[PDB]
C-alpha cells in the first residue's frame, strides 16, 4: 500500500529490523487517529475565530493544544535533583533488633483478613 | 495572592458528607491542584483569545477549553 | 451535556449514592490573578463574567474530585466481619503476629542466654494522601504530572 | 550567526583533520558535541531548514558508535519536539567533559583564542568542558574504547572520592559496620552460612583449567514472553517474570513449595518447640510451582532475598511488589515510579532494596516505609540496571544513558561514573571482593572497571549482540557472560586484573582472546540469567524461543 | 441486597464468555480468580456493555435491520462520548 510502505520506512530510519506484521497496521491505526483529533480540534477552534478555512494557524493551536495534554514525559532534570537533595539529607534510620518481619504500617501493606462471600 | 480561602474548601466537603474531616496534607494538595487548574485554564484560553485576535478573554475562551481539554460543560 | 447518554453522567450519578449508601473563589485576588498570566500573551483586559466563571469552573472540578476522594475514603470504612454473609478468606496479618510471638521466644531464650553469662561474669469519615493519590493516578489529567510525582513523597 | 554554523563547524573540522596525527585522533573527540550543540541550538531558536542542512552535511563524519543518537536527532527538528525529550532538554544544559591532553589543548587553544575563529570558540566555552591530563595523547583505539556517552567521559575529579569498596567482617578499605545500619544477624540467619560453608567445602577452583559445568534451566513453553528470573544464592529457587504479569516460583531441589499454615492452625499449635518451622509448614499446599498475580504489567525485575522469603518484583505498571515465600501472597506495593521500573534487587543483607525506573532515577527502599530513602538521581536516561556492593554501602545503576554510576548510601552522592559503552547498559555485576565492577550492553562489550581507581580495567569484546547477563564466580576465578546471541561466554577473571595515575586512564591491553576460556551455544535460547552455585556450577536461565 | 443475591445465584449459572477467557484477561490486569462467581459478574457485566452498544447500533440500522457496519457503530457510540474511527488506510 501507500501508507503502509512509508510505514516499514519509518521503522527501518529508526534500525527496527524486526517487526510483527501487526505494528505496521496499528501505527497507521494511531496515525489516523492523531490527525482526526487534530483536525478536528482545528476546525473546532477556527469556528471560534470565525473563519470558514482551516489555515495554518489553526492546525497550529490544535496541534499544541492536543500536545500540551496527550504526550508528556518524565519530570526534568532540576525538578529531580531538587527532590533527591530533599530527601538524601535524611539520615537512615536504625533497626530494632527483634521487630520481626519487617513491614511498613498496615495500612500500607495488602495484609488483611480478605474476605469472601458464603456460598449457599 | 491565595484564591482558595481553605474555609471554603471545608464546606465543599460538608455539602457532600456531612461527616468528614480531611487531613491538612490531603487540604494543602487540594489547593494546589486548584492553583494549577486555574494557572492552565487561563494560559490555553488567553491561547484561543490571541487566536480569536483579542484582548479581552471573554469566557467563550474559557468555556472552549474546558469542553475540549477537560469535559466539564459549565452552564455559561 | 453534549452526549445524551453519555457515560460519565451515570459515573457521578451512581456515585453520589454510593456515599449516601455510606469553592466560590474570591473574586478580588482571583482577578489580579488572571491579569498577570495575561501579560505573557497580551490579554491585557479581561470581560467581567469571567472571573466569577473560572471560580465557577474550579469548584466544579475540586466537587468532582472532593466526591471522588470521599467514595474510596468510605471504601475503607465497610467493616466485612459485622456481617455474616461474609466469610474470612486468608489472614496473612494473624499469621505474622503468630510469627513475632515465636520471634519474641528466641528473643526470651537470647535473654535468658544474656542472664547466664551475667551470672558466670456516626462512623467518622477521614481522607489520606492515599485517597487522593488513588483518585490522581486514574484519571487521564493529573496521572503523569510533577504533581503526583511529589505526593508519592510527601 | 546561524546561516553560517557549517562555516564554523567545517573550518574546525578542516584544522582538526589537517593535524599531525598523534593530536588528530584525540582532537577527533569533539566532532560529535559540537556537532549535536550546534544542531540543538538551531532547532531551539527555530532555524529549522538550517538545522536540517547542517544535519546533512555533518552527520555521516559523525563516529559510528553515535548512530542510535543521530536518528533520534534527525526526528527532531522543531522546538516543541524537543521541549518534550528531557534527554536533549539535559544535554543542551549541561557539558560535554571532554577529556584531552595538555599537549593537544595547546594546538587547540592555539587554533580558537585567535578572532579567526571566536564564533566556534565561543561554543566551546559555552557548551564544553575540557578536562586537560598531563600525559601522552591517547591512540585512537584507546579513545574508543572510553567514550561512547551523552555527556560523556567524565571528569577525574569525580572519580577521586573516597570510595569503602572492601567486605565486612583488618582492611582499611572496608566501611564500618555501623556506617550503613544494616540489620541483626538472626539465629536461623546465622544457621544459613552454617550450611553455606558445608557447600564452600565441596566448591571447586574453577581457573582456566577447570571449567565449570553449566547446567542450562530452561523456559520449554513460555508463550508469555519471559522477562525476569532470578535465583537464590542456595540454589534451591528459580523465580520467573512473564509478559502475563505473573511471577512463578519453581523448586529446584526435590523439596515441594509449600505455604504456612493458616492462623487457626498455628494458634492451636506451641512456640517454643525445636521443630516450630516444621510445625508450622501447611502440607495440603505443597507444589513445584507457585504463581503469583498482582501486577498489572509485564514483571521486569526479580529479586530473592538471602534469607530466602521476600521475593521482590517490579513492572511496567511503576509498582515494586514484596511477595512473601511463606504465605506466597502478596505483602506491599511500593508506589514511587508512576513509569516503568526497569530492576530491582535486594541489599545481600536484606533489609534495603533498589529499584531503577524509567523516571530517569533509582530509589532506595527499605522494606519499612512507604515513600524511599534515597533518590539516586543523575542519569539523563532511563535507570536500567541497580546493583547493591557486597557491603551495601554503595549501589551502582547502569543506565541507558551509556553511563555506569556508583551511589553512595550515605549522602545519596555519586561517587564514580563510569563512561565507554556505545549503548545502554543492560547488566552489572561486583566482584567478590568488591574491587571490581563488569558491565554489558547492546554493543556486546563487557567492560571491567576498578572502583578504587574509578578507572576501566579492561575490555571483553567476544559477544556479538546485548550482553544481559554477567556473574563472577564464588572465588572470583571466572566472569560468565550471557548474551542474546544464544552463548555463555567464560572470561579469566584472574588474569585481566593482574594489575593494581593523575591521567586517569591505563593502557587498555587488547586481550580479549587470552581471557576467553569458552564460548557456549544455547539451542535458539537467549540467556537471561546466569548463576553461580556455591560449589561453583553454573546455573542459567532463558525461554526456548525458537524464532 | 438484590446483587449479593445475584452474586450468589451466579454458582450454576454459566455466561456467554467463558471463564477461562473472563480468567485470561483478568489474570493479565492482577485480578485472580479467588471466586467463579465474581469472574462470572464481571463476563456478565461485560456482555452487557457489548450489547447494549449493538442494540442501539441496531436502532440506527432499523432507522436507515442486518448488517452491521461501521456509519451504525459510528452515531450509535457517539452517544457514549466514544468517537470510533474508520481503517481507511488499508
Amino acid at each position: 500500500p501507500k501508507d503502509a510502505q512509508m510505514m516499514a520506512q519509518i521503522l527501518k530510519d529508526m534500525g527496527i529490523t524486526e517487526y510483527e506484521p501487526r505494528v505496521i497496521n496499528q501505527m497507521l491505526e494511531f496515525a489516523f487517529r492523531y490527525v482526526t483529533t487534530i483536525l478536528d480540534d482545528a476546525k473546532i477552534y477556527s469556528s471560534h475565530a470565525k473563519k470558514a478555512t482551516v489555515d495554518a494557524d489553526d492546525v497550529r493551536l490544535a496541534i499544541q493544544c492536543r500536545a500540551d495534554q496527550s504526550f508528556t514525559s518524565p519530570p526534568p532534570r532540576d525538578f529531580l535533583l531538587d527532590i533527591a537533595r530533599q530527601r538524601n539529607q535524611t539520615p537512615l534510620p536504625l533497626i530494632k533488633p527483634y521487630s520481626g518481619p519487617r513491614l511498613p504500617p498496615d495500612r500500607y501493606c495488602l495484609t488483611a483478613p480478605n474476605y469472601r462471600l458464603k456460598s449457599l | 495572592n491565595q484564591v482558595l480561602t481553605k474555609k471554603k474548601l471545608q464546606d465543599l466537603v460538608r455539602e457532600v458528607d456531612p461527616n468528614e474531616q480531611l487531613d491538612e496534607d490531603v487540604e494543602e494538595m487540594l489547593l494546589q491542584i486548584a492553583d494549577d487548574f486555574i494557572e492552565s485554564v487561563v494560559t490555553a484560553a488567553c491561547q484561543l483569545a490571541r487566536h480569536r485576535k483579542s484582548s479581552t478573554l471573554e469566557v467563550k475562551d474559557v468555556q472552549l477549553h474546558l469542553e475540549r481539554q477537560w469535559n466539564m460543560w459549565i452552564p455559561g | 451535556v453534549a452526549s445524551m447518554a453519555g457515560v460519565n453522567l451515570s459515573e457521578e450519578s451512581a456515585r453520589i449514592l454510593a456515599t449516601n449508601s455510606e469553592t466560590f473563589l474570591l473574586q478580588a485576588p482571583l482577578q489580579r490573578r488572571i491579569l498577570e498570566i495575561g501579560k505573557k500573551h497580551g490579554i491585557t483586559e479581561l470581560h467581567p463574567d469571567v472571573v466569577s466563571y473560572v471560580s465557577h469552573a474550579t469548584q466544579q472540578r475540586l466537587q468532582n474530585l472532593v466526591e471522588k476522594i470521599s467514595e474510596t475514603a468510605q471504601q475503607k470504612n465497610f467493616s466485612y466481619k459485622d456481617d455474616d454473609r461474609y466469610e474470612q478468606a486468608s489472614d496473612v496479618r494473624a499469621q505474622l503476629k503468630f510469627f513475632e510471638q515465636l520471634d519474641q521466644i528466641e528473643k526470651q531464650r537470647k535473654d535468658e542466654q544474656e542472664r547466664e553469662i551475667l551470672m558466670r561474669a456516626q462512623r467518622i469519615t477521614r481522607v489520606n494522601l492515599r485517597d487522593l493519590i488513588f483518585c490522581l493516578e486514574n484519571e487521564r489529567e493529573t496521572s503523569h504530572s510533577l504533581l503526583l510525582y511529589k505526593a508519592f513523597l510527601k | 550567526d546561524p546561516t553560517m554554523y557549517e562555516e564554523y563547524y567545517s573550518g574546525l573540522k578542516h584544522f582538526i583533520e589537517c593535524s599531525l596525527d598523534c593530536h588528530r585522533a584525540e582532537l577527533s573527540q569533539l566532532f560529535y558535541p559540537l556537532f549535536v550543540h550546534m544542531y540543538l541550538e538551531l532547532v531551539y531558536n527555530q532555524h529549522e531548514n538550517e538545522a536540517k542542512s547542517f544535519f546533512e552535511k555533518f552527520h555521516g563524519d559523525q563516529e559510528c558508535y553515535y548512530q542510535d543518537d543521530l536518528r533520534v536527532l534527525s526526528s527532531l527538528t522543531k522546538k516543541e519536539h524537543m521541549k518534550g525529550n528531557e534527554t536533549m532538554l539535559d544535554f543542551r544544559t549541561s557539558k560535554f567533559v571532554l577529556r584531552i591532553s595538555r599537549d593537544s589543548y595547546q594546538l587547540l587553544k592555539r587554533h580558537l583564542q585567535e578572532k579567526q575563529n571566536n564564533q566556534i570558540w565561543n561554543i566551546v566555552q559555552e557548551h564544553l568542558y575540557i578536562d586537560i591530563f598531563d600525559g601522552m595523547p591517547r591512540s585512537k583505539q584507546q579513545i574508543d574504547a572510553m567514550v561512547g556517552s551523552l555527556a560523556g567521559e567524565a571528569k577525574r575529579e569525580a572519580n577521586k572520592s573516597k570510595v569503602f569498596f572492601g567486605l565486612l567482617k583488618q582492611d582499611p578499605n572496608a566501611p564500618p559496620q555501623n556506617r550503613i545500619p544494616l540489620p541483626e544477624l538472626k539465629d536461623s540467619d546465622k544457621l544459613d552460612k552454617i550450611m553455606n560453608m558445608k557447600e564452600t567445602t565441596k566448591r571447586v577452583r574453577l581457573g582456566p583449567d577447570c571449567l565449570p559445568s553449566i547446567c542450562f534451566y530452561t523456559f520449554l513453553n513460555a508463550y508469555q514472553g519471559l522477562t525476569a528470573v532470578d535465583v537464590t544464592d542456595d540454589s534451591s529457587l528459580i523465580a520467573g517474570g512473564f509478559a502475563d504479569s505473573t511471577v512463578r516460583v519453581w523448586s529446584v531441589t526435590p523439596k515441594k513449595l509449600r505455604s504456612v499454615k493458616q492462623a487457626s492452625d498455628l494458634s492451636l499449635i506451641d512456640k517454643e518447640s525445636d521443630d516450630v518451622l516444621e510445625r508450622i509448614m501447611d502440607e495440603k499446599t505443597a507444589s513445584e510451582l507457585k504463581i503469583l498475580y498482582g501486577h498489572s504489567g509485564p514483571v521486569y525485575g526479580a529479586s530473592f532475598s538471602p534469607d530466602r522469603n521476600y521475593l521482590l518484583s517490579s513492572s511496567e505498571d511503576g509498582t515494586v511488589r514484596l511477595w512473601s515465600l511463606q504465605t506466597f501472597t502478596c505483602l506491599v506495593g511500593y508506589k514511587g515510579h508512576n513509569y516503568p521500573v526497569w530492576d530491582t534487587q535486594f541489599s545481600p543483607y536484606g533489609y534495603y532494596f533498589v529499584s531503577g525506573g524509567h523516571d530517569r532515577v533509582a530509589r532506595l527502599w527499605a522494606t519499612d516505609h512507604y515513600q524511599p530513602l534515597r533518590i539516586f538521581a543523575g542519569h539523563l536516561a532511563d535507570v536500567n540496571c541497580t546493583r547493591f556492593h557486597p557491603n551495601s554501602n554503595y549501589v551502582a545503576t547502569g543506565s541507558a544513558d551509556r553511563t555506569v554510576r556508583l551511589w553512595d548510601v550515605l549522602n545519596g552522592n555519586c561517587v564514580r561514573i563510569f563512561t565507554g559503552h556505545k549503548g545502554p547498559i543492560h547488566s552489572l555485576t561486583f566482584s567478590p571482593n568488591g574491587r571490581f565492577l563488569a558491565t554489558g550492553a547492546t554493543d556486546g562489550r563487557v567492560l571491567l572497571w576498578d572502583i578504587g581507581h574509578g578507572l576501566m580495567v579492561g575490555e571483553l569484546k567476544g559477544h556479538t549482540d546485548t550482553v544481559c547477563s554477567l556473574r563472577f564466580s564464588r572465588d572470583g576465578e571466572i566472569l560468565a557472560s550471557g548474551s542474546m546471541d544464544n552463548t555463555v561466554r567464560l572470561w579469566d577473571a584472574i588474569k585481566a586484573f593482574e594489575d593494581l595515575t593523575a591521567t586517569g586512564h591505563i593502557n587498555l591491553p587488547e586481550n580479549s582472546q587470552e581471557l576467553l576460556l569458552g564460548t557456549y551455544m544455547t539451542k535458539s535460547t537467549p540467556v537471561v540469567h546466569l548463576h553461580f552455585t556455591r560449589r561453583n556450577l553454573v546455573l542459567a536461565a532463558g525461554a526456548y524461543s525458537p524464532q | 441486597t438484590p446483587l449479593v443475591d445475584f452474586l450468589m445465584q451466579l454458582e450454576d449459572y454459566t455466561p456467554t464468555i467463558p471463564d477461562a477467557v473472563t480468567g485470561y484477561y483478568l489474570n493479565r490486569a492482577g485480578f485472580e480468580a479467588s471466586d467463579p462467581r465474581i469472574i462470572r459478574l464481571i463476563s456478565l457485566a461485560a456482555q452487557k456493555f457489548i450489547s447494549d452498544i449493538a442494540n442501539d447500533a441496531l436502532q440506527h440500522c432499523k432507522m436507515k435491520k442486518y448488517t452491521l457496519t461501521m456509519e451504525d457503530l459510528t452515531p450509535a457510540l457517539s452517544e457514549y462520548g466514544i468517537n470510533v474511527k474508520k481503517p481507511h488506510y488499508f
